[PDB]
């Protein structure tokens, strides 16, 4: 572990070189513990009060959980107001 | 096939094509083998054309029986690959099992098109939009049958096309197999274009023929649905359970 | 037909003057789910139709779109399964293929007069060769070929107009524009819109064929000082003009920021007078029988963009003797006093 | 001994097929049923990986062979390499967190979570199969379900992107089928499909180059290679966050892993001909996909091109005929799996909160959503190849495999390293442009009346759970190298002689 | 967001690259960026345990038992090492925990944010899937507005 | 041999006429591809010392369920030592050449024994071989220094 190395320019070096490794089993065990932590969180925080996707902000307007609900909504509500406008013109504005 | 009633469209399309494939094996391999070079080219041309234009027409068709006819043209174009290969370098077993799957996965599609037309009335394709909400089972059956016809996952028509292209590659028909695969993708497009409609729905993209579907005002649980679910099963599992069908189709070596 | 597309273009004005055509379509056949594939600034006008369904945004006069967008809209028009198209994009080949790629039974379109329509007849059911290549320069009608084809005599009468330009406002736009002019110094009954201001903006709803359509402010200051105030509310196309208008006509004058033509029509319906220059405000005033005067740069453009001035009996049309929109600013005041009260 | 990999692969489908009708018409029941199934499957995967997988032996473990179709010699070959177990655990982790992120979906959530489990089975089937035609089956089995959870969930022009993706991927899977047909039929006497029996064949160069073309056109779209990469910016950029975090997380890695299985150790003498050009392609790919990303106003297409850029290092490590190069390729597969997954997750949640897409709009939202801001910043740093994150050690070990390459010479190594490391100047540009456009600033119209909701505990756990392996692999890379490196030698032993 | 009317198009597409922030001319330093806010005196107590447990209680759907097992799960796996080395017992217990949690997450409350977007019309409290097994209410057709007020 | 990217076999580095090999084959701890930098005779003489010091300070790494990393570090640093001894022998003074190559042979036979003990997950034999290979590592370290 201890080695003295001579160098012309500056000084001597007292290298130590603790060659180690986590080991094959401990690596498997940290994979195990992190997957178990992922299980615990996936269940618990999945059972947490998700404050955004519960209120009338998301779930109110549309809120299906898609990414086209905004665009299909603002493409439908024009159609709904146009249909209500035709219904209003059906009964003399 | 647009004018004729849907059930006999199914019967005559599938039955005439399987009988004419029996003849197109019989009157070509037995009496016309001496000129089998020239003959092959003819069928090859037709096969390539029947693989392309059919699967290239039904993309831009608004009807349903009509684009089913063109998809059937494409499927028979795949069948001519197994017609071209002889009995030795990949036999007629691929053609046989593909006609089996073609029956099983086209009569199911025609059964779903029949039930959509005995409950809605029409056969235009834009009326299919919204079937997933009214009828999840019929929509699932038609989607599974069309996916068998296109053949993305391990269904009947996928593995049938796989056997055909296997025999074609092994015999050395590269321009048949490559074009057939191109047009298989080209058919996957319009099959999913159908599956777009009977999975989507927006309360106005549906029609007033889909809005009033009325499954329950019916005689009973019909025997139409019995053959429909039989065809769905026979388009799903025989892709998986294919080894018995290959083994019972390989012992037809006496066609000469 | 059952579903009908529309690939129109031009902006605010040209999308507005297509409402007679869409009402004609819905009068010809009982039930038509109409769709519009127009440019931005054109979809907004389609709040005021009560006869349309989707009104997507395409800008068909791009000529060089993103192939992603091009193929997306091609497949969209395919998957909506139309039976008629009725472009009035004014292009032949290239665009004729864009209408043909849509599974449409009756492809209808306009056509360049030049050689650019080399093969449009191979894909279209109707030709509709046009004039001036700048169809809005043709004037208010702009669609007489499209109209005199739509509902031709086959069984019954055409009835190509239905009391032309019945625009219609919703209650939400009415409420928000009411809050807008009440935040201004105006009352719902006694106020007058303007909608002519020198700007550099596409929200003034001018045209594609008129360049000297928007009048200056110092000349507008002289116009509005010549008239006693019936509280003229100013309709700017952009906020940068507000601090300009207050610098010209005075801080006391009330300005209302309207860029949406639906909000503009909601302003018109509550207004009791219109002093518009050649914008969409004139036609929105002729809609709902509101009294306009309608300044113009020439009697030719005035007759072209207002041919039916003798039918509403309130829109006393005004023009300029010479060009360049240098009008009298004297007699316009006189018949403004006549018609507004 | 025991059918392990089979009950890994079939279990998501065989447990989602229990949702035939299941009359529970809220998203709660099927959401929890399927996250429970995904956790169970992940735990089965780990118990196969921990107590029944020797990490030193660079051979097939948990092998399993049946007979499906005798005519093709088509078996149910299953097997785990050193270069495939990491992708399998990544599939488990990322798809599990994807169905966690899909908790708020309620449109047709039964069908959504079933198709998620179908992808969950198909991806592990593609990674665990040692049969060529089965690799094709599980390649095309993750084609329809992704289409159905891409066209009906997420994205404005979702239909265009979905049909583009499905037809592009099918038009490349046919090239894959040409390849497996070529190898199986024209491979040798006694035609077979088992890759374990197949990796020690002759394959003369005039035929090996043909197979390599037939497989490279297949894997050039899944790991996007810049002639054939246009499906991604439409597909990812117009998909939901839960689907997109496995479209980039694990679906992009097949094709990179495939270039290791059926190209690197099945066609080695042809890869020695083609890798010199794949190197130039990857070096141009990094710069191209890092220069297109500032070109994108969109937020999500920026990250799609970011994935096209970070796949360039995997292309380079694969085309680097070295142990460091390929180990860096596998490590970058896993690292960018985590990174792109969490980045697409955060971009989707940012779109859900803000409801703006383009970076011209969407100015300063850091005070509105600070948790999203910090997680996006940390994961942009991980995308940046920043030390302390796995991206650095990946995008450095690939460099080290270049500079220690025996194939290439210094006249080429200099140019390659130069064009590679311009990538890490251009990557700061687009990533921190995204950050300063979408988070740094103040919008006077957004003062208090909006008051958007911050990252809830679920989304925070998503981002943190994908972060901790990135940090753990940046501080100790042998969580990923040690499971592959031995196998990598079993690759390179086929190359040096 | 909602945008019942069509929004106004911005005539100034500020730029492809530069952010959408206000300029330094109009930036009130200190108050906006928080560089001179936070005058201590308006702050509150709750030193690190009266605000952690407050935050845990702020976001939680865990009852007495589900939740107690959640608190004791990760300590059980953490003591799966450094106290013993059971092996497969850990994974069998973790699967048991997941399955019993999912069975528990078939909650008696149904919390209407779980349901489809089309359900949000009004009066949805009268809808009670919470108690009514085999609901039998054909409202999920989503093609016509039925009156479910009975 | 087209300048950039020599193609085909990807050759190994050669063995220049030395008896440093095993005579029942070449050698078994040889890593196939490693970039041994052609520094120079003083640089090789010092890098032998450094790699031998590494293999010497690999004492902590050895233990139960860790022999794979032992084998990997062994074959790596022994491949470095192999090519460095090859360049040192090939550039020796022809009077210290024979003792140095006999030293390398009796060192590499022990590295082979150590790799055979560690690849087979034999811990006790690994350590019992590590004893005399540590003697040899200190021997080469005090030779090069």
């Amino acid at each position: 572990a201890v080695m003295v190395q001579q160098i012309e320019g500056m000084r001597d070096i007292i290298t130590e070189k603790h060659v180690w490794h986590l080991s094959d089993k401990a690596i498997k065990n940290v994979y195990m513990f992190y997957i178990m932590f992922t299980c615990w969180g996936c269940l618990y925080f999945g059972s947490a009060k998700d404050p955004f996707y519960d209120s009338e902000e998301y779930r109110g307007d549309g809120g299906d959980g898609t990414g086209y609900w905004v665009y299909e909504t603002v493409c439908i509500s024009p159609f709904l107001i146009l249909l209500g406008k035709k219904e209003k013109n059906l009964e003399m504005h | 096939y647009e004018d004729s009633p849907t059930p006999v469209v199914a019967f005559l399309s599938v039955t005439s094509k399987v009988a004419a494939s029996a003849s197109a094996t019989r009157i070509f391999d037995i009496p016309f083998y001496f000129s089998s070079n020239e003959w092959h080219l003819l069928l090859e041309i037709l096969a390539i054309l029947s693989m392309i234009f059919g699967n290239l027409i039904a993309i831009t068709q608004t009807s349903m029986k009509r684009m089913l006819a063109y998809s059937s043209i494409g499927q028979i174009g795949y069948v001519i690959i197994g017609i071209i290969v002889g009995d030795s370098n990949g036999g007629y077993a691929s053609m046989i099992t593909y006609m089996l799957f073609y029956i099983a996965m086209n009569l199911g599609t025609f059964a779903c098109i029949i039930l959509f037309g005995l409950r809605t009335g029409t056969d235009n394709i834009r009326d299919y939009a919204g079937l997933y909400t009214k009828d999840p089972f019929l929509a699932l059956s038609l989607a599974l049958c069309l996916l068998s016809l296109g053949g993305l996952p391990p269904l009947a028509g996928f593995f049938g096309k796989l056997h055909l292209f296997w025999c074609g590659w092994q015999a050395g028909l590269y321009f048949l197999v490559s074009i057939g695969l191109l047009t298989s993708v080209l058919s996957i497009y319009y099959y999913l274009k159908i599956i777009k409609l009977l999975m989507t729905g927006r309360n106005q993209e549906i029609t007033p023929h889909m809005r009033n579907y009325r499954i329950s005002p019916l005689r009973s649980n019909n025997s139409i649905e019995l053959s429909m679910i039989v065809c769905v099963i026979a388009s799903t599992i025989p892709g998986i359970s294919m080894n018995p069908i290959i083994a019972i189709a390989q012992d037809t070596l006496f066609s000469f | 037909v059952r579903r009908c597309c529309c690939v129109i273009s031009g902006g605010v004005y040209e999308n507005l003057l297509f409402f007679p055509t869409i009402q004609l379509i819905k009068d010809r056949y009982p039930g038509v789910q109409v769709d519009i594939l127009t440019t931005e600034r054109g979809k907004q006008t389609y709040e005021l139709n009560k006869n349309v369904r989707w009104a997507n945004v395409y800008d068909p006069d791009d000529h060089w779109p993103e192939p992603a967008e091009y193929t997306d809209m091609i497949g969209l028009l395919k998957g909506r399964y139309y039976d008629m198209v009725l472009s009035t994009k004014l292009a032949g080949l290239g665009h004729a293929a864009f209408l043909f790629m849509t599974t449409a039974r009756d492809r209808v379109s306009y056509i360049y007069p030049n050689v650019n329509s080399a093969g449009a007849g191979l894909m279209l059911s109707e030709t509709f060769t046009a004039e001036n290549t700048n169809l809005s320069e043709l004037g208010y009608s702009m669609y007489t070929q499209m109209e005199d084809w739509l509902g031709r005599p086959f069984r019954s009468v055409p009835r190509t107009p239905l009391l032309p330009l019945r625009v219609s406002i919703s209650r939400k736009v009415k409420e928000v524009v009411a809050a807008k002019y009440r935040n201004a110094g105006a009352v719902t009954g006694k106020f007058i819109v303007i909608h002519g201001i020198e700007s550099d903006s596409k929200a003034s709803m001018q045209s594609k064929g008129d360049a000297d359509s928007l009048l200056s402010l110092e000349k507008w200051a002289k116009i509005i000082k010549g008239v006693r105030g019936f509280k003229p509310v100013f309709v700017i196309p952009h906020e940068k003009e507000r601090e300009n208008v207050e610098d010209f006509v005075g801080d006391d004058t009330s300005i209302v920021f309207i860029t949406t033509p639906g909000q503009l029509a909601a302003l018109i319906n509550d207004s009791a007078g219109v002093i518009a220059t050649n914008t969409a405000a004139i036609q929105l005033a002729n809609a709902r029988d509101k009294p306009c005067i309608g300044l113009f740069s020439s009697e030719e453009k005035g007759k072209l963009f207002v041919p039916y001035a003798e039918e509403k009996s309130n829109c006393v049309i005004i023009a300029s003797k010479t060009g360049k929109l240098a009008d009298i600013d004297i007699g316009t005041v006189k018949n403004a006093m006549q018609v507004f009260e | 001994d025991f059918p392990w990999l089979t009950i890994i692969v079939v279990f998501p489908i065989s447990a989602g097929s229990l949702m035939l009708f299941l009359p529970h018409r809220g998203n709660k029941v099927n959401k929890w049923y399927t996250i429970c199934i995904c956790i169970l499957e992940l735990l089965l995967t780990t118990y196969a990986f921990c107590y029944n997988f020797k990490m030193d032996d660079p051979l097939i473990q948990l092998s399993e062979d049946y007979k499906w179709i005798d005519f093709f010699d088509f078996y149910w070959r299953m097997g785990i390499d050193g270069l495939s177990i990491g992708t399998i655990l990544l599939t488990g982790f990322i798809t599990t967190l994807a169905t966690l992120a899909a908790f708020p979906v309620t449109r047709d959530s039964r069908f959504f979570h079933f198709l998620m489990l179908a992808m969950y089975s198909g991806q592990i089937g593609s990674f665990s199969s040692r049969d060529l035609l089965l690799f094709f089956i599980m390649w095309e089995l993750e084609l329809i379900p992704v289409y159905l959870l891409l066209s009906m969930w997420g994205g404005k022009k979702r239909l265009y992107s979905a049909t583009k993706f499905i037809l592009y991927t099918a038009g490349s899977s046919i090239f894959l089928l040409i390849g497996v047909l070529g190898i199986s039929l024209y491979g040798s006497n006694e035609p077979t499909l088992n890759l374990e029996l197949l990796a020690n064949k002759s394959y003369p160069v005039t035929l090996e180059i043909l197979f390599y073309i037939g497989f490279l056109i297949a894997f050039a779209v899944k790991s996007p290679i810049i002639p054939l990469h246009t499906w991604l910016p439409d597909t990812h950029g117009e998909a939901h966050y839960s689907t997109c975090m496995l479209l980039a997380g694990i679906l992009l890695k097949m094709g990179a892993y495939g270039l290791v299985r059926i190209n690197m150790e099945l066609l080695p003498h042809a890869h020695s001909m083609f890798s010199p050009w794949l190197l130039v392609v990857g070096t141009i790919q990094i710069i191209y996909a890092a220069s297109t990303s500032p070109g994108q106003r969109n937020l999500k297409k920026r990250i799609a091109y970011s994935s096209v850029s970070h796949m360039g290092f995997i292309i380079i490590g694969i085309s680097s005929i070295t142990d460091p190069g390929l180990n860096g390729a596998i490590l970058q597969i896993i690292s960018h799996g985590f990174i792109g997954a969490a980045l697409f997750f955060l971009a989707g949640t940012s779109y859900d909160r803000i409801r703006l897409v383009y970076l011209d709009e969407m100015g300063g939202m850091a005070i509105s959503i600070p948790k999203i801001f910090t997680m996006f910043t940390i994961l942009s740093m991980a995308s940046l190849a920043l030390p302390g994150m796995s991206g650095f050690i990946a995008e450095f070990i690939v460099f080290f495999g270049i500079i220690t390459s025996q194939k290439y010479f210094l006249i080429s190594k200099i140019f390659i390293i130069f064009v590679m490391a311009i990538g890490m100047i251009l990557t700061p540009i687009y990533l921190l442009s995204m950050l300063r456009q979408m988070f740094y600033g103040y919008k006077l119209i957004n003062i208090k009346n909006f008051s958007f909701f911050d990252s809830g505990p679920r989304e925070l756990f998503l981002s943190i759970s994908i972060l901790l392996p990135i940090i753990g692999i940046g501080i100790y890379p042998d969580f990923v190298l040690s499971l592959a490196s031995d196998k990598v030698e079993s690759i390179l032993s086929n190359y040096f002689y | 967001g909602l945008s019942q009317i069509e929004p106004d198009i911005n005539e100034d597409p500020i730029g492809q690259f530069e952010t959408n922030s206000i300029e330094m001319e109009d930036f009130k330093y200190g108050y906006y960026d928080g560089a001179h806010t936070y005058y201590e005196g308006e702050v509150q107590k709750g030193t690190f345990w009266g605000a952690i447990a407050d935050d845990i209680a702020a976001v939680d759907q865990t009852n007495g038992f589900q939740g107690l097992i959640s608190c004791m799960f990760l300590p059980a796996i953490a003591l799966g090492m450094y106290f013993d080395a059971p092996g497969e017992y850990l994974f069998i217990g973790a699967a048991l925990f997941t399955v019993v949690f999912c069975i528990i997450e078939m909650d008696k409350p149904d919390q209407p944010h779980n349901f489809e977007p089309q359900i949000y019309k009004l009066e949805r409290g009268a809808r009670d899937k919470l108690i009514n097994d085999y609901n039998t209410m054909s409202i999920w057709d989503f093609n016509d507005k039925y009156g479910d007020v009975w | 041999d087209n300048g950039f990217w020599i193609d085909g076999p990807l050759p190994i580095p050669p063995i220049y006429n030395n008896i440093v090999n095993e005579k029942t084959g070449t050698r078994t701890f040889i890593k196939k591809g490693v970039y041994v930098a052609d520094i120079g005779t003083k640089g090789r003489m010092y890098r032998v010392k450094k790699n031998a010091f590494d293999l010497l300070a690999m004492e902590d790494l050895i233990g139960p369920d860790t022999l794979n990393y032992v084998k990997k570090y062994l074959r790596l640093k022994s491949t470095f030592l192999f090519y460095d001894f090859d360049n040192l022998i090939s550039a020796a003074a022809s009077e210290d050449k024979q003792p140095l190559t006999d030293l390398a042979n009796r060192l590499f036979d022990n590295f082979e024994k150590l790799e055979d003990a560690a690849k087979t997950k034999n811990l006790a034999e690994t350590e019992s071989c590590y004893k005399d290979t540590k003697f040899l590592l200190q021997e080469v370290m005090t030779r090069m220094a």
